[PDB]
């Protein structure tokens, strides 16, 4: 997946949790990037190796 | 009856094990969140470089 700024490994899947509008990219406590927001379709994915 | 009423209500008494999970926990944390660290680089992700 290469989502704009993002070469990696992973799956996408549906994702429920509330994102901000100005929100786009999302973290962990352990500081990994979780969630993105694809740029076509305002849609919210969670990415799971 | 004594000593399962002290078990029963006060919880501070386990922590001679308790106080191990912790430490261990504490470790792995610091290690992940050493993931996030420049080292003097430009960047801290791999694939950004
Ligand atoms: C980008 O273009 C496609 C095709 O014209 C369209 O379906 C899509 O809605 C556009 N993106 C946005 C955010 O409107």
């Amino acid at each position: 997946f290469n989502f704009n700024g993002l070469t990696g490994t992973g799956v996408l899947t549906e994702s429920n949790k509330k994102f901000l509008p100005f929100q786009q990219f999302g973290r962990d406590i352990a500081d990994t990037t979780d969630a993105v927001r694809d740029p076509q379709t305002l849609e919210i994915l969670d990415i799971t190796p | 009856g004594k000593i399962q009423d002290s078990l029963s209500s006060t919880a501070s008494a386990l922590g001679k094990l308790q106080n191990v999970v912790n430490q261990n926990a504490q470790a792995l944390n610091t290690l992940v969140k050493q993931l996030s660290s420049n080292f003097g680089a430009i960047s801290s992700v791999l694939n950004d470089i």
